[PDB]
């Protein structure tokens, strides 16, 4: 239900390729995305389980 | 690497990759047992791969060596990215051959206009997101600090410099981080960050390796 769950996934300015999870409100599920390694927003989780616990149902 | 080309197969023996279940960053072999990378590429456990051209097709020249020590610069700032540099000590010395060998540390700072070689397995943006199996290369000039600060008002610290093209279209990108910017055979830069990849007026920002030669030498010596 938090609004940050509705924000698009944020890769950020750093240039690593790190697998993370974000909640996709259109999908109603968490999906993977590329995280650059710095400046993460809140719709950014290390597991789908963690992702759904915080953002599921948003 | 965006808007570059496939590196000659044998040609960059100093280019390594950092792995933790998958390829997540690059690095540069600066001595038989030491690798330079970016601090934001830090992970608790890392396996370094050496001698790769195609990360999915082994040709027999590849080495797989665990990181024994992983040391971020003590002044690394995870918010501003100041001092984005890291040293890795391999658990055993790399076997040196044509496909695996060292690159020189810089003996003078980057000079504006100098043409450098940036490399890595980063996103190419060639068909939307495209993470290539084959190592990619980019020829790109060191930009002036003025150009760098004009591109990134507020963000360019003393540890940083820009290499690339103000017109956009050619740049380093995600998965390239920690990898080399080599100018005339010397490691002048570490791939660090940027606003997007290959955007107009937003060239890649790189860690100025020359500023850390003493720290590198001291760190290596302290961990013999
Ligand atoms: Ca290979």
């Amino acid at each position: 239900r938090p609004d940050f769950c509705l924000e698009p996934p944020y890769t950020g300015p750093c240039k690593a390729r790190i697998i993370r999870y974000f909640y996709n409100a259109k999908a109603g599920l968490c999906q993977t995305f590329v995280y650059g390694g710095c400046r993460a927003k809140r719709n950014n989780f290390k597991s789908a389980e963690d992702c759904m616990r915080t953002c599921g149902g948003a | 690497i965006v808007g570059g080309y496939t590196c000659e197969e044998n040609s960059l023996p100093y280019q390594v990759s950092l792995n933790s279940g998958y390829h997540f960053c690059g690095g540069s072999l600066i001595s038989e047992q030491w690798v330079v990378s970016a601090a934001h590429c830090y992970k608790t456990r890392i396996q370094v791969r050496l001698g790769e051209h195609n990360i999915k097709v082994l040709e027999g020249n590849e080495q797989f060596i665990n990181a024994a020590k992983i040391i971020r610069h003590p002044k690394y700032n995870r918010d501003t990215l100041d001092n984005d540099i890291m040293l890795i000590k391999l658990s055993s010395p790399a076997v040196i051959n044509a496909r695996v060998s060292t690159i020189s540390l810089p003996t003078a700072p980057p000079a504006a206009g100098t043409e450098c070689l940036i490399s890595g397995w980063g996103n190419t943006l060639s068909f939307g997101a495209d993470y290539p199996d084959e190592l990619k290369c980019l020829d790109a000039p060191v930009l002036t600090q003025a150009e760098c600060k004009a591109s990134y008002p507020g963000k360019i610290t003393n540890s940083m410099f820009c290499v690339g093209f103000l017109e956009g279209g050619k740049d380093s990108c995600q998965r390239d981080a920690g990898g080399p910017v080599v100018c005339n055979g010397q490691l002048q830069g570490v791939v660090s960050w940027g606003h997007g990849c290959a955007w107009k007026n937003r060239p890649g920002v790189y860690t100025k390796v020359y500023n850390y030669v003493d720290w590198i030498k001291d760190t290596i010596a302290a961990n013999s």
